[PDB]
């Protein structure tokens, strides 16, 4: 993906693998091949020949002060929140959201590190737009709309976007659209980090790690207050209880507001450029090199903030209970706030969950549930 | 211009075997068989395998190893016999039909080395396929040369002429066919498969389509047992080949004297000690059902639908049933499909199935497509399979409308005539009907009618000679007893049961018995009079009525109790019984 | 990648070439007492260490060896002769493997024959002896000058560039024969 | 010795027809007897019996195979045309070697091991009808019917195009029926998936019976085929003579196998840990450890792991009992039910995992599909004949799905009229079902019935209905969390092995005192039902509990306790489902 420029696409090399180099390889894996360049002939001015790469080896991969004090600063994540789609006026928490996902867990030891979130809302709220940030963005990514999964082609196994992605990120925009097929198949991935696929009636299953970034809208137009939560979308509610975060958006009328927006876009008409904001954006290398730092770290969670983390646990649990809509607090909850706060955590450059963290990811998760009113 | 020596040979012995071979009276039978064939609508001979064996042993044998190569040859033989015999019509086809050969092959010996030769086989037929004229001797014409050409033999398939008779041309490629000038054979394409007996358990049945030409298009039909005579051949498929029997003649699968005679002098003493053995009724009833407690009137009845009554015609064509159908409603347990096992474990000729079967034939005949030919084909269902045996149908509550309204007609005719998209046809189906189903909300509530118990339709209802209604009882002692059964099943896992008669001795004795056509007594006939009148004079409330239907079940269920005892005149004693059980069949609402 | 061609690697005449083969190189003449000498082989070493190259056959001697071949000579003396000089060729070399530097390199053999055996008169001759041995009579009338006639023959397509190497022509008074393309 | 091997033919016929007379466990010469009286001319024979008397020959012997085995029959036959050498036999003795080098890692395959024997033990996919192999054409002339016969021209069969007596132009056509043929069923078999150590590509090959060893094993059968590894090459086009460099490899099948238990150590080491007074509350309590606060639901799909005996009822006429424990786990979305599941799934072997919706990629059932050889693509049912199928959602299942779910857990078999013809496929599985209330919770006060809207027979076949409830108890929350993050920051292989040695061996028989127990039980259900009362299939029930908790304890012997404990689970089962 860092190879390709954001106008152009990826490319293929055929590669012939044989003898003992033959099954060190797999579809994902990011591998480096060393290996001579030739022709095979499967006449104008001259033969034309298909070309091939002949393999010989392979190998299956994996700042100045200045930067640092900027880590040091407590705004510093926050103005890493304000980098992300700052033409993307508002839904700054979003933001934040969005970067907690970036960055992803721990997978501490095993737990499950990938950060999928979803997120509806009414057509026309940047979400799109924030999907193909995040994926201009993420070092390793793809995008899709619902091929995804992996298939066996007439003979080979021709992985999908969601095999593509190996711990990076597949954004996934009309969600909502989706094969009901494929909202099984990325229950699995959520559920098992796999991807089984039989088109022969053979269970082949591929190592699918990666955090799924879902964009959906609500059916028949803007979303229904009134109406329940998936009465106005067409989607399993057991598969969004399986996302770390579900984040809804409604375009309420708000003159003042819709205003500022509207001064924000007038702006960019008139500067192709955000209005000058408190932090200004970073160049997306930057992040990326923060992003690539914050995964060398792996913080451990200290016994005794479990205390509080239990705490918290049941204290909003308690607020399902009172809530006559159930909101879906399991622990499945708690385990995704273990991922939030540890996720923090690396974007901390500290090895130990702090308190702020739980609380942070709390509210996050409390704006969450927010969102749904 | 190259003549096959051995099969002129054989033509020739095989001429011979039918000019000069005789029936034990000295005179030719076969001259006989083919003065009968004279008639239109007969063209296949029938010849005994054994007596041109008899008259020329190596001519069998040839015959055997080489069928395919010297059957043209015998038909031959048989035109030239016919055509000098008599004023034959000088076009249409003679066959010469083969029978009695000792040879019989189940569908799993048949192998590579079997094709081309004379073989017999045995087993069930699954689904029919129409009658189809197929070019068998091409008559082509070539468009350059105008040269038609003719006897070019095609082997299943439309393979055109090599090359043009003028050698000369070199077209190769424009052979007009004219269509009145080949020869043509009418083929009807027939799936069948292993039986029951030849199946071993678990195991998948193989599965066979055989051609049938001449008198044998339509001598069998859907879902019965027959017996085939032919041999199997090679059909090219899309070098592929696959294999088909052509049967040539083809005969149903396999009196008391001659039962008695073929069965062994002890089989005869366990028989005739069984139709000796008084009180054998109940005493049977406790072998056939060692794992059940209770419900004797149902081992009786079910015993009684075993043998069945006497099936009678009248004299304007009109069948009189000889069958019975019973049915079970009970709550949930309480063994109805356990009974249903038993029933289908014990008796051949029995099949269990469910009301909630999805298949595409639903228990009955249907006309569905092919899947390959994409045209129609009669598909026999397990009640057409069940002709002349039993059903164990379970969910019978549970059945479909489609299947319930064409039961019904098998039941009212004990036939079905089945016609869709153009295709028409009839299947003759009397097969006793075990019947299994649970009350509505699945308990039976006694102060609710029957009907009231259950969604069958009246009719149905009316057409079932007996009801058992099993009713859960609180009953400590039945649940009690029921449980020490159970447990002495389970805890002692073989010799628990105690089978006075053995399976096989009851087997025996159930077709020794069926041998036997009881007649109805005049003193059974004022008895069977005057026990009606007494269900008349009783009217009653009873769940259902009663009815002219309840004097058939009677007498059918007098006819068995007649057969039950082989005794062949039916007794005062066989009718009270029989009344006595049905009107203990009745349940009388108890609100 | 198809770019390159690798090559091909790896009554019964390789038979009859071991029976001249052994024929030649075993055969004994003499006695005990004279010593049952090989008489070819001696003289093939004798001929190869001067530069003779030839050979004098004894058709009676192969006879007596091995009738067959002897036969066969007579049936088809053409083809027989190539591989007795074959083999006339490997006994020779056997018998003389450690030549001087440069000798190494083998040069054919003219394998000539006699027999015992009477002339046949000129004017008794048939096309029956046509690719039959035939032995006769007479005083020669008239020689040529001594030329060269080419066996090994080589040559190239003029536009194509296409080269046949190694084309043998049949010894004999026997015309060219060209390739058509 | 034949060209580029060693390879004797005397010297190895006579080594292995001593070694067919010298034997020590002398059985070949018995079932040569079996063979004579039989007349069943294939003498198999276990390869390891030639490595331990003759290694070097049995390494001959897999080296070339197709070359050795000629002489295998050479000296079977004279030695039955020496023991009994008067005799009739359709055709003289042959041999069918077997279980010689046990390189069973399908997945792990080699060019080095081309045309040398080998078994491998998976379970067989698909099959087709066996293929009618021509090997001599018969011709005739269009002309003059020249008869005449073209015999085995190597696959292919070389076309006169000349004929013979009349010597026209190409005039001889087959005649198909008068050719010679023979039998090469093909058949697919998908590589045996518990033993390959990733399973993330599971591995098939196609197979073929050759005229013998046709139509024996159907479809799902776990066997060892061993046979000859062969590769052949691929024509690029029918009609051109190039080939591909890449050659498909099939196996031509001579012995199928159909198919002691690890070594002192571990029977010693079960046997010990069974005697631990707790081991029926350890096992459950270490089945699943992940799972926390879940007591009853663990022993239940314990004793259902374990399992009832195996019963023949076959001379009493009632069929066979389902022998295996089906159990539903009902309970509220989130609930770890999904979880235990793939636990049980990832521990089981042999079973299946599926989803009560058709969208489940491997479907709970089995139909016939066209390549375009109308073959039959088996079910999670099937393929779990005698494993475990963990199915989730089983609320959410189709009506037809649902009667072939009744079909057999009434059964242990699934009826499928295929084309016509009907096929009774056993499956003598254990359902481990999962299935979660309807609405967002469950509604207090409504039955299961009405709380998931299945039939009432259907869930009655189920002998063990376990409701599980995420109740509204912060301190249960406090406590789950507490186990949770202490999991933040005994293994399954002893117990899987327990499982399995008490399925192989331990087969427990009832006791008189267990018999009066069940009986005591049932009636004093019947009593309290007096007034959802007792049925004998809740006599079953306890009957196969017993049976499976006698197993959990290796007694061989079903025990008070066990029916006591299948007691206390059936109606903790019912205080799980109490609603009145
Ligand atoms: N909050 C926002 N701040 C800035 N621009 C916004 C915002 N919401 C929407 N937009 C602008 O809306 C324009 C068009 O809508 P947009 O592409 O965002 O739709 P979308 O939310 O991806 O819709 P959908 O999912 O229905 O296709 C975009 O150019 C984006 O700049
Ligand atoms: N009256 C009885 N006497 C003996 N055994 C009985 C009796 N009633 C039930 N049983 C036992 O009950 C066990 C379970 O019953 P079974 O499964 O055969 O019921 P069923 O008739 O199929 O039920 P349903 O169709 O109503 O679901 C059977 O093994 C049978 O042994
Ligand atoms: N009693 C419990 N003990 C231990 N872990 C539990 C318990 N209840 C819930 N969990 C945890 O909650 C999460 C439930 O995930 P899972 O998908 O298995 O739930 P489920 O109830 O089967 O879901 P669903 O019915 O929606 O498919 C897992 O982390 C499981 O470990
Ligand atoms: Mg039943
Ligand atoms: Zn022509
Ligand atoms: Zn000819």
């Amino acid at each position: 993906s860092d190879q390709v420029p954001v106008g152009n696409i990826p490319r293929s090399i055929t590669v012939l693998v044989e003898g003992e180099n033959t099954r060190i390889a797999q579809p994902g894996d990011h591998v480096s091949v060393t290996g001579i360049f030739l022709p095979i002939l499967r006449v104008v001015q001259g033969l034309l020949s298909e070309t091939y790469l002949e393999a010989h080896r392979i190998v299956k991969m994996n700042l100045t002060r200045e930067e640092l004090r900027q880590i040091a600063e407590e705004d510093f994540y926050e103005k890493l929140a304000a980098s992300i789609a700052p033409e993307i006026y508002g839904h700054e928490d979003v933001k934040k959201a969005l970067l907690l996902l970036l960055v992803g867990g721990v997978d501490q030891s095993k737990i499950r590190g990938n950060i999928n979130i979803c997120l509806m809302g009414d057509p026309g709220v940047a979400k799109s737009q924030l999907l193909s940030y995040i994926d201009r963005l993420a070092p390793r990514s793809q995008y899709t709309t619902g091929g995804l999964t992996a298939a066996v082609l007439r003979l080979t196994l021709e992985g999908g976007a969601l095999v593509l992605a190996d711990q990076g990120v597949c954004c996934i925009d009309e969600f909502d659209k989706m094969a009901e097929a494929d909202r099984t198949a990325i229950h699995e991935v959520m559920e098992q980090q796999t991807i089984s696929i039989a088109k022969a009636g053979i269970l082949t299953t591929l190592n699918a790690r990666c955090s799924i970034l879902a964009a959906a809208n609500p059916a028949y137009g803007r979303y229904n207050p009134r109406r329940s939560l998936e009465q106005n979308i067409q989607l399993p509610a057991a598969l969004l209880s399986r996302f770390d975060l579900l984040w809804l958006i409604q375009d309420r009328p708000d003159r003042d507001n819709d205003l500022r927006l509207a001064q924000h876009i007038t702006y960019v008409h008139q500067h192709s450029r955000q209005p000058p904001s408190q932090f200004e954006p970073l160049d997306m290398k930057l992040m990326r090199r923060y992003i690539a730092m914050c995964r060398e770290k792996q913080p451990m969670v200290p016994e005794s903030l479990a205390d509080y983390i239990t705490a918290a646990y049941v204290e909003m649990r308690r607020e399902a209970w009172a809530s006559k809509d159930a909101t879906y607090t399991s622990a499945r909850t708690l385990l995704a706030i273990l991922r939030l706060s540890t996720a923090l955590a690396r974007l901390r450059m500290v090895d130990v969950v702090e308190k702020e963290d739980v609380n942070e990811a709390i509210r996050l998760m409390e704006m969450s549930k927010d969102s749904l009113l | 211009e190259v003549r096959d020596e051995v099969a002129e040979k054989c033509q020739k012995l095989f001429l011979d075997f039918l000019e000069e071979f005789q029936s034990s009276d000295g005179e030719i039978k076969y001259l006989q068989l083919a003065e009968e064939l004279i008639r239109p609508e007969r063209n296949t001979l029938v010849v005994s395998f054994v007596d041109l064996e008899q008259f020329n042993q190596q001519l069998s044998t040839t015959i055997q190893e080489e069928f395919y190569r010297v059957y043209p040859y015998l038909c031959r033989a048989l035109k030239t016999f016919v055509k000098d015999r008599k004023e034959i019509p000088l076009a249409k086809d003679f066959y010469v039909a083969f029978q009695d050969l000792p040879t019989r092959h189940k569908i799993r010996e048949l192998t590579s080395s079997r094709i081309g030769l004379l073989t017999r086989i045995s087993g069930q037929v699954v689904r029919t396929h129409p009658v189809h004229p197929e070019l068998v001797s091409g008559t082509f014409l070539c468009l350059d040369c105008q040269t038609v050409i003719r006897d070019v033999e095609q082997q299943f398939k439309y393979t055109q002429p090599n090359i043009c008779r003028n050698p000369v041309c070199a077209n190769r490629r424009r052979f007009l066919l004219d269509t009145n000038k080949s020869r043509f054979v009418d083929f009807q394409k027939v799936r069948i498969q292993e039986t029951q007996a030849e199946l071993p358990r678990g195991s998948i049945p193989r599965s066979l389509e055989v051609i049938l030409r001449a008198e044998a298009v339509e001598s069998a039909q859907a879902g019965d047992k027959c017996d085939f005579t032919g041999t199997l051949i090679v059909v090219p498929d899309v070098l592929s080949y696959r294999l088909v029997f052509l049967a040539c003649c083809v005969a149903p699968t396999n009196t008391a004297e001659s039962i008695k005679n073929q069965m062994t002098v002890k089989e005869w003493e366990k028989v005739f000690e069984m139709s000796q053995d008084k009180n054998l009724y109940h005493n049977l009833c406790t072998s056939l059902f060692p794992t059940i407690h209770g419900n004797d009137e149902v081992k009786r009845g079910v015993l009684l639908m075993l043998f069945g009554g006497v099936p009678k015609t009248t004299g304007e064509g009109t069948s009189l049933r000889g069958d019975i159908n019973v049915c079970i409603v009970g709550d949930p347990s309480t063994a109805k499909s356990q009974f249903l096992k038993h029933v289908e474990e014990f008796s051949p000729r029995a099949v269990y199935t469910s009301g909630k079967a999805s298949s595409a034939a639903g228990l009955t005949a249907a006309v569905v497509r092919d899947e390959e030919s994409h045209e129609f084909v009669i598909e026999a269902g397990a009640l057409m399979l069940a002709d002349n045996g039993v059903c164990c149908i379970d969910e019978f509550d549970k059945m479909d409308v489609r299947d319930q309204v064409a039961i019904h007609e098998a039941m009212e005719q004990q036939t079905i005539s089945i016609t869709k998209a153009g295709v028409k046809a009839t299947l003759n189906a009397r097969t006793s009907i075990l019947a299994a189903a649970n009350p509505i909300s699945g308990h039976y509530d006694r102060s609710k009618s029957l009907k009231q118990n259950i969604n069958l339709s009246a009719p149905i209802m009316s057409r079932f000679d007996l009801f058992f209604i099993l009713v859960d009882e609180c009953n400590e002692v039945t649940d009690y007893a029921i449980a020490r059964r159970i447990v002495d099943l389970h805890s002692r896992i073989e010799e628990s049961i105690d089978r006075v008669y053995s399976l096989d001795d009851i087997r025996r004795y159930l077709l020794f018995a069926r041998q036997f056509k009881p007649k109805i007594s005049k003193e059974s006939e004022d008895f069977i009079v005057e026990q009606y009148k007494h269900l008349r004079q009783r009217d009653g409330k009873s769940s259902w009525r009663i009815t002219v239907r309840q004097l058939e079940s009677m007498i059918r269920l007098s006819e068995a109790m007649a057969r039950m005892h082989c005794c062949d005149e039916v007794q005062p004693k066989h009718v009270k019984e029989a009344f006595r059980l049905l009107n203990k069949s009745i349940i009388r609402v108890e609100t | 990648s198809g770019f390159d061609d690798p090559g091909i690697f790896y009554a019964r005449k390789s038979q009859l070439q071991r029976r001249f083969k052994e024929f030649l190189r075993q055969y004994r003449v003499g006695t005990d007492r004279t010593g049952f000498t090989f008489k070819y082989r001696d003289e093939l070493k004798r001929h190869y260490n001067l530069g003779e190259y030839w050979i004098e056959v004894e058709m009676e001697d192969l006879a007596s060896f091995d009738e067959d071949l002897a036969d066969y000579l007579y049936k088809q003396p053409a083809e027989h002769l190539q591989l007795l000089e074959e083999a006339a060729k490997e006994v020779a070399d056997e018998v003389t493997r450690p030549r001087p530097s440069g000798e190494e390199v083998l040069q054919d053999i003219q394998v000539m024959l006699k027999s015992d055996a009477s002339p046949s008169s000129i004017r008794s001759l048939k096309s029956d002896m046509m690719s039959h041995l035939v032995k006769i009579p007479g005083i020669i009338i008239a020689a040529s000058a001594v030329r060269a006639k080419a066996t090994r023959i080589s040559i190239q397509c003029r536009s194509c560039r296409n080269t046949l190497t190694n084309i043998a022509m049949r010894p004999g008074l026997e015309g060219y024969a060209l390739p058509r393309k | 010795v034949i060209w580029g091997t060693d390879v004797n033919v005397a010297a190895c016929k006579e080594n292995f027809q001593r070694f067919l007379q010298r034997f020590i466990d002398p059985l070949y010469m018995q079932r040569l007897g079996e063979i004579n009286v039989i007349g069943e001319p294939f003498l198999n024979v276990n390869c390891e019996h030639i490595k331990s008397f003759d290694k070097n020959l049995y390494r001959q012997l897999i080296s070339y195979p197709q070359e050795v085995i000629p002489t295998f029959d050479m000296a079977v036959n004279e030695i039955f045309f020496d023991r009994y050498p008067d005799s009739i036999l359709e055709h003289q003795i042959q041999v069918r070697p077997f279980n010689a080098l046990k390189t069973k890692n399908m997945r792990n395959l080699n060019p080095e091991d081309i045309d040398q024997l080998i078994t491998i033990s998976g379970m067989v996919i698909r099959t087709s009808q066996l293929i009618p192999e021509m090997q001599e054409a018969f011709f005739q002339c269009q002309v003059c019917a020249h008869t005449t016969r073209v015999e085995m021209d190597r696959g292919r069969i070389a076309e006169p195009s000349v004929c013979g007596r009349c010597h026209t132009t190409h005039s001889m056509a087959l005649i198909h029926n008068r050719s010679l043929f023979s039998d090469k069923q093909m058949i697919k078999l998908q590589e045996s998936p518990e033993d390959m150590p990733a399973g993330q590509t599971p591995h098939t090959v196609i197979l073929f019976a050759h005229n013998d060893l046709v139509d024996k094993v159907q479809p799902g059968d776990r066997v060892n085929v061993t046979g000859i590894y062969r590769a052949v090459p691929i024509r690029v086009n029918p009609r051109v003579s190039n080939v591909k460099s890449v050659y498909k490899t099939h196996i031509d099948v001579i012995h199928y196998r159909k198919t002691k238990l690890f070594s002192e150590k571990r029977v010693e080491l079960l046997k010990e840990l069974s005697r631990k007074p707790d081991i029926y509350e350890r096992l459950a309590s270490a089945l699943a450890p992940s799972i926390y606060e879940h007591e009853d639901i663990k022993k239940g799909i314990l004793l259902q792991l374990f399992g009832g005996t195996r019963k023949d009822f076959s001379h009493t006429g009632r069929g066979k009992f389902r022998a295996e424990i089906n159990i539903l786990l009902c309970g509220d979305p989130g609930t770890s039910k999904s979880q235990l599941l793939q636990y049980v799934y990832n521990l089981v072997p042999r079973g299946q995992y599926t989803s009560g919706k058709g969208s489940s990629a491997v479907g709970l059932t089995a139909y016939v599909m066209k390549d375009r050889q109308l073959v039959l693509q088996t079910g999670a049912l099937v393929l779990s004949d005698n494993g475990i199928c963990c199915i989730d959602e089983f609320d959410k299942m189709n009506e037809s799905t649902r009667s072939v779910l009744h079909e057999v857990m009434e059964q242990q078999t699934l009826s499928i009229a295929k084309a016509g013809i009907i096929c009774q496929l056993n499956a003598r599985t254990s359902v481990l079902a999962a299935a979660n209330p309807i609405e967002s919770q469950w509604n207090p006060k409504k039955t299961t019935i009405e709380n998931i809207q299945l039939p009432h027979t259907l869930l009655s076949r189920f002998d063990l209905i376990f409701l599980m409830l995420d109740p509204q108890d912060e301190a249960y929350d406090r406590r789950l969390a507490h186990h949770l993050v202490a999991l933040y920051y005994l293994d399954m292989a002893v117990l899987k092995d327990y499982i399995a040695y008490a399925h192989s061996t331990i087969m427990p028989r009832l006791s008189e005192e267990a018999s009066q127990a069940l009986i005591e039980a049932y009636v004093d259900m019947r009593k309290i039902g007096s007034s959802v009362s007792a049925y004998p299939r809740q006599l079953e029930s306890l009957i196969r509990l017993a049976e499976a908790h006698a197993k959990v304890r290796l007694s061989n012997k079903v025990e008070a306790i066990d029916v006591e404990e299948a007691k206390r689970l059936h109606r903790e089962a019912l205080k799980q489902s109490a609603t009145d």
